[PDB]
């Protein structure tokens, strides 16, 4: 039955955002430990996105950025979208349509240097992480900012894996 | 015509956010009425107190009067009390008027920056307000 | 025929109707029965609760006004007194700033100047949107301020 | 979902602890978030549930959150709410079901309270925001209840109404 409420998470979230900003003035910091719970949800997070459906770590990166994609369904109940490969076809920018933390929490422009939903920025940080594939992963277009639909860039960088599943450590 | 002028007081009797709706005259004389409604709004919150334990419902029509005003004072679950003062009363419609301006501040209370009888500072409940008293009491 | 409703219901307890139906009548009459009517029946108002002093405050320094203006010195006094004490009971120094301009012009000429300094010192203008004569006005604390800081020194 | 809400209350929960140097302020830390997601839970359940009407009896006003409040955050609405007749200031609300156990939760040896002091915050924002200040005190007996201890002011403004 979905257990939740997209207004419930999104009252949880707004107000441990407040609980940030009245601990450390500099939007620095709540950015820095902002995404540092995202890397710590993204790992824990994988071993249930990975107790649904048994996908090998990565036959490509597009392997990656469909399984990223349909984890958001699977959680947050949304479709994002990927897109926009490099020539190098390693990168690729996806988008979120609807944010349920976001749904009406307007942001101070006193306060512009924070990332806010930027934990499911570390999430797949943290859920890219455990599978040995750690990404520079981020936004382009923000949503938040005033941007029409979200929009982040995965970077790919390297991997950590031989032909053993135990692979390099 | 009524000037009409809406007051929040807040959950700890603080006020917290004005909006004129009256035409457009004696403005210097209107900073000593806007003092007055400041007060106005807490006698109104003195007498709607026990008028508002008297009744269960959202709206208590006209409260107090002061030989040119009438007072309208609308409660709410948040316990805000959202008061209108006018010279000439337009009740029936600002009761549902009232209602959505609610559901615009429920929209802000999801926006946990804005917090308990936190002064409101954004510029989309003020472009409400605008566009809202524009539609019904100034007009 | 107010003043034995007065008393009768305060041989009751429930002085609420009388104090309505006084603080109804001070409004005529006069600019000046107006006022210490004001003042009775406003204190009559507080003397079935304590709190909701606001329209109280109001009009006793609307009044005190009048008070100044054609009554016997010592209850247009204690006007002001107990007024200004009501006001500091629940503070909400915005109005109160203007009335202690008020204290400030019996201030600097008879009362104490510190007074309205302090005053208008915890209104402080950035912050407080006073306006183009309030920052005059702290100009002239600042003189009435001067004054004081010249005597102690 | 579930995973991604009990996962993420958890860090709430244990950041504050990061912050936090002893068991009762860190509790402390968990009532007030409870009362900031409170503070509009209440009115937000206001219209949707209770027609936007509102219920001055303290029965009927506390029942209808019992069942509204759990109904929406955790699905089923707490078992059992009850008024103590030695003390009308102070009433329970039993639920059974632990929302912090349905993450299941730390061992209570380092450690006291829990999650169940969150959601006591979030039931105090909703009393006192209700017209009905109270003390919601999260209790491990048993099982999870909340014991609710109503203002003087408050038990007797409902006295008063409860003279009929």
């Amino acid at each position: 039955a979905k257990k939740v409420n997209s207004e419930f998470l999104t009252l949880t979230y707004g107000a441990l955002v407040t609980q940030m900003l009245r601990d450390f003035e500099n939007a620095e910091d709540v950015n820095k430990q902002l995404e540092r719970i995202g890397y710590n949800m993204g790992m824990r997070l994988i071993e249930d996105f990975l107790a649904r459906t048994s996908a090998p770590r990565c036959l490509e990166m597009r392997e990656t950025a469909d399984r990223i994609q349909q984890a958001f369904r699977i959680y947050l109940n949304i479709q994002p979208t990927i897109s926009n490969w490099s020539p190098a076809s390693d990168e690729f920018s996806l988008v979120f349509d609807s944010n349920p933390l976001t749904e009406f929490v307007e942001l101070p422009p006193d306060l512009t240097n924070l990332r806010y939903s930027a934990i499911l920025s570390g999430c797949i940080r943290g859920a890219l992480e455990m599978v040995q594939l750690e990404v520079q992963c981020w936004f382009v277009q923000d949503q938040l900012k005033g941007d029409n639909v979200t929009e982040l860039r995965v970077k790919f960088v390297r991997r950590l894996e031989e032909v053993i599943p135990a692979g390099e450590d | 015509m009524s000037t009409y002028y809406f007051v929040i007081v807040g959950q700890n009797d603080n006020p917290i956010y004005e909006k004129e709706f009256s035409t457009v005259n004696k403005e210097l004389r209107k900073e000593d009425h806007r003092h007055l409604t400041q007060f106005i709004a807490h006698a109104a919150l003195d007498l709607v107190d026990e008028h508002k334990w008297k009744t269960a419902n959202m709206q208590l029509k006209s409260i107090d009067r002061f030989n040119q005003w009438f007072v309208s004072a609308f409660i709410t679950a948040s316990q805000i009390r959202f008061i209108i003062v006018h010279d000439n009363k337009n009740d029936e419609g600002i009761k549902n008027f009232f209602n959505e301006m609610y559901d615009t501040y429920i929209k802000n209370s999801m926006n946990a920056f804005y917090r308990i009888n936190t002064p409101i500072k954004s510029p989309m409940f003020e472009k409400k307000s605008e566009i809202f008293g524009r539609k019904y009491l100034l007009s | 025929a107010t003043l034995l409703s007065m008393e009768c219901l305060k041989t009751a307890r429930l002085y609420s109707e009388v104090a309505k139906q006084l603080i109804r009548m001070t409004n005529e009459e006069s600019d000046l029965r107006s006022a210490l009517l004001l003042e009775q029946a406003a204190y009559c108002f507080l003397v079935t609760q304590p709190p909701m002093h606001r329209k109280y405050a109001f009009h006793i320094v609307l009044a005190g006004n009048r008070y100044s203006r054609a009554g016997q010195r010592k209850h247009a006094y204690r006007c002001y007194r107990q007024a200004y004490q009501v006001f500091q009971k629940r503070e909400w120094s915005l109005a109160e700033d203007h009335i202690q301009y008020t204290v400030a012009k019996q201030a600097y000429m008879l009362k104490q100047l510190e007074e309205a300094s302090r005053s208008f010192a915890h209104l402080l203008r950035p912050g407080s949107l006073q306006s183009a004569q309030q920052q005059t006005s702290f100009l002239k604390e600042y003189i009435q301020t001067q004054n004081e800081l010249v005597k102690r020194s | 979902s579930q995973s991604i809400v009990a996962l993420l209350f958890s860090e709430i929960v244990q950041y504050s602890q990061s912050r936090v140097f002893t068991v009762p302020e860190l509790q402390t830390r968990l009532h007030d978030l409870g009362q900031d997601v409170g503070t509009r839970i209440i009115d937000l359940y206001f219209v949707r549930e209770r027609s936007s009407k509102r219920e001055t009896k303290l029965t009927q006003m506390l029942l209808f959150v019992k069942t509204t409040v759990w109904k929406n955050l955790f699905g089923k609405e707490a078992e059992k709410l009850e008024h103590a007749n030695d003390d009308e200031r102070t009433y329970y609300i039993i639920e059974k079901e632990p929302l912090v156990n349905t993450f299941i939760s730390v061992p209570k040896d380092k450690g006291s309270l829990n999650c169940a002091n969150f959601t006591a915050g979030i039931v105090e924002a909703v009393l006192t925001n209700c017209g009905f200040p109270c003390k919601v005190t999260a209790h491990w007996h048993k099982g999870t209840t909340y014991m609710v201890k109503f203002e003087d002011f408050v038990i007797a403004r409902d006295k008063q109404m409860e003279e009929k």
